[PDB]
């Protein structure tokens, strides 16, 4: 018995035959502005290890003051060692 | 080629020592179970 | 397809958000008059929106090496090619073995019918039995 | 739901954070934490985006 077809895997196939595709992730990456440089390393593997402790977020949210966020309020500077 | 060589060469031997199992236990001599029969006759020959 | 679809305009909305920010403070002249805390809020307000928007598309389970690719920056979609390379070579594996040791069973249960006369029946039960019925 | 849920408070977690930091630094300063955290923020999302 042909097992592709027996469990609705034929239509997969034709979506993921031998063709092209990026051996990064940069078909996605395009679409969005701005240069942004491929964060494959061990320091961003962060997201896998957030799952294992979740209570580091409460239920719904963190505390939040709105009003506290007057720190926001940014003078006219200078910014050295970052380009745009 | 050589699957079905190596494995009907495996199932032959299979039937080469099923002759040589059965035909050498059919040739056991003295079928018996019990010594005293032998002691008996074993006894004959020494007494001659 | 419906909820797939918006859930992925929230998210280019949030990207498209940081940008406008970015570039905001970035390019930040005395000629910008309320338009940087609207930006802010445009983004506290989509972050909202997301979480609203991940239970309608819950039943969506994502594997665990498929985010380590993505993790990573690998390619998931060469994984799925790889999986059809997986699982079709190894179908084989598994009627390879089936037929490489069905053929053993069928020759060497012929092989005892030509051997042994007076249990040649009992032979034809173990083909019998070794068939899945 | 669960990798989405944790991402949109992280990066909430992470602000609150820098709230505190941002009022207490140097001029020149405030503006590389925002700028870095933007950065690596953006980029955090981009993975769920693929």
């Amino acid at each position: 018995t042909n097992l592709i077809t027996h469990y609705n895997l034929e239509q997969a196939y034709n979506k993921f035959c031998g063709k092209k595709v990026k051996e990064k992730l940069s078909n996605f990456l395009p679409d969005l502005p701005g240069m942004i440089d491929l964060p494959g390393s061990h320091d961003n593997s962060s997201l896998r290890s957030l799952i294992e402790k979740p209570p580091i977020l409460s239920s719904s949210f963190n505390p939040i003051t709105g009003t506290m966020l007057a720190g926001f309020r940014l003078h006219t500077g200078p910014l050295p060692e970052q380009c745009r | 080629n050589p699957t079905e060589e190596y494995a009907q060469l495996f199932a032959a031997l299979i039937a080469r020592t099923a002759k040589d199992i059965d035909v050498l236990i059919d040739s056991l001599p003295s079928e018996e179970s019990t010594a005293a029969l032998q002691a008996a006759s074993l006894y004959k020959l020494e007494e001659e | 397809a419906e909820k797939f679809d918006h859930l992925e305009e929230h998210l280019e909305k949030f990207v498209e958000n940081i940008r406008q920010l970015g570039i905001i403070v970035s390019d930040f002249q005395p000629s910008s008059q309320a338009g940087l805390n609207q930006k802010l809020n445009f983004i506290v307000t989509g972050l909202q929106d997301i979480d609203k928007c991940r239970q309608q598309l819950h039943d969506i389970t994502v594997p665990l090496e498929v985010f380590e690719y993505i993790d990573q920056g690998r390619n998931p979609q060469l994984y799925t090619k790889e999986c059809l390379e997986r699982a079709l070579a190894k179908n084989e594996q598994v009627k390879g073995k089936i037929d490489t040791m069905k053929k053993f069973k069928s020759l060497l249960i012929q092989e005892l019918s030509k051997v042994f006369p007076e249990d040649m029946a009992k032979y034809r039960s173990i083909r019998g039995e070794d068939h899945p019925p | 739901s669960t990798l989405i849920e944790f991402l949109l408070h992280r990066a909430y977690s992470e602000l609150m954070v820098l709230t505190d930091l941002l009022p207490r630094k140097s001029d020149v300063e405030r503006k590389i934490e925002i700028v870095q955290f933007a950065s690596r923020t953006r980029q955090l999302f981009v993975r769920l985006l693929a």
